[PDB]
């Protein structure tokens, strides 16, 4: 019933520390050695780390060594991984995962997103993009995500919600599109609804 | 370190469709071969380990084959389920432990041309001494475009961001944005603001424009 769930991940600043965890659930934890991968945005698998059984050996990738200790508590059935002198590139969806019973990564857990930024908390403005095609620029916003609807949720049909780019600023940018009957338009209502919840940031934007 | 190969970058196949994977090993890797699926928005999933083993509650349509440096995945016919990632990595020599790059498996479909939207900047942001122009791509096939901007006849490099949508569930299409990145000065300055737009399926290429 084997179970394993991440926890701590967060915006970070350059420089600073962060600490990981992994619960296990459904196995043997004690029994097995553990690794973390991971996992930057647009971007393959990278490993990371790895300890044993027994907490005796622990193996480190070339990229991370000496800022990341990789650790365990046995017998709360814990994994952890501290970050220290982070820099932006350490920015990675991170795995935890079991070894069997060897190199072979069995189980994974679902991740735990970590985002290293010298870049302040931000709400976007939202701006109009007036068959026929609208939409909405969220423009200059951190960090991620943020949400997209039209019309409440009502309008799905001819959406595009497209990723976020990252600014040079460090905030980021994005659009939601819409194509529609030129007919409607006169006519058909819409607005685009904007929810940016690490700021507490709520938009509603008519566009037309 | 091993360094993990994996061709081709890109599968474009059709449902029902037989589904085969590869994956190059720089030195003898032996037996020690391992295959996963990710699927987007989630984590990995092992399907074969050590070539030619199936992970449990791995269904049979998916299958190994190989030995030293070269490597084949399997699968028999394509669910849709099944367009996806996939992820080859070895045990024989580590650390490190490593991935190959990803082998990403595309709908195939007849190719389509892009729908083509250009955005001038909004009066609002006008002010905050913002400028973004945007160009829209709309529902196309294949994934390559390109786009160029120009302002007053004078291309754009550096100034520029762009993205991609996933495939479209229904459609099989990809959509993109791209955005021009502008002084509120620059801006004013300027005329002729247009984007270019070229693609497979375009006869040539073609070119949204606006007059500030």
């Amino acid at each position: 019933q084997v179970q394993l769930v991440e926890s701590g991940g967060g915006v970070v600043q350059p420089g600073r520390s962060l600490r990981l965890s992994c619960a296990a659930s459904g196995f043997t934890f004690s029994s097995y050695g553990m690794h973390w991968v991971r996992q930057a945005p647009g971007k393959g698998l990278e490993w990371v780390a790895v300890i044993s059984y027994d907490g005796s050996n622990k193996y480190y990738a070339d990229s991370v060594k000496g800022r990341f200790t990789i650790s365990r508590d046995n017998s709360k059935n814990t994994l952890y991984l501290q970050m220290n002198s982070l820099r932006a590139e350490d920015t990675a969806v991170y795995y935890c995962a079991k070894d069997g019973k060897s190199g072979l990564l069995d189980y994974w857990g679902q991740g735990t997103l970590v985002t290293v930024s010298s870049a302040s908390f931000k709400g976007p403005s939202v701006f109009p993009l007036a068959t026929a095609a609208l939409g909405c620029l969220v423009k200059d916003y951190f960090p991620e995500p943020v949400t997209v609807s039209w019309n409440s949720g009502a309008l799905t049909s001819g959406v595009h919600t497209f990723p976020a780019v990252l600014q040079s600023s460090g905030l980021y940018s994005l659009s939601s599109v819409v194509t529609v009957p030129s007919s409607s338009l006169g006519t058909q209502t819409y607005i685009c609804n904007v929810n940016h919840k690490p700021s507490n940031t709520k938009v509603d934007k008519k566009v037309e | 370190e091993i360094v993990l190969t994996q061709s081709p970058a890109t599968l474009s196949l059709s449902p029902g469709e037989r589904a085969t994977l590869s994956c190059r090993a720089s030195q003898s890797v032996s037996s020690y071969l391992a295959w996963y699926q990710q699927k987007p928005g989630q984590a990995p999933r092992l399907l074969i380990y050590d070539a030619s083993n199936r992970a449990t509650g791995i269904p049979a349509r998916f299958s190994g084959s190989g030995s030293g440096t070269d490597f084949t995945l399997t699968i028999s016919s394509l669910e849709p389920e099944d367009f996806a990632v996939y992820y080859c990595q070895q045990r024989s020599n580590w650390p490190p432990i490593t991935f190959g790059q990803g082998t990403r498996l595309e709908i195939k479909r007849t190719v389509a041309a892009p729908s083509v939207f250009i955005f001038p900047p909004s009066d609002e942001q006008l002010k905050s001494g913002t400028a973004s122009v945007v160009c829209l791509l709309n529902n196309f096939y294949p994934r390559e475009a390109k786009v160029q901007w120009k302002v007053d006849n004078a291309l754009q490099s550096g100034n520029s961001q762009e993205s991609v949508t996933e495939q479209d569930s229904k459609d099989s299409t990809y959509s993109l944005s791209s955005t021009l990145t502008l002084s509120k000065a620059d801006y004013e300055k300027h005329k002729v603001y247009a984007c270019e737009v070229t693609h497979q399926g375009l006869s040539s290429p073609v070119t949204k424009s606006f007059n500030r």
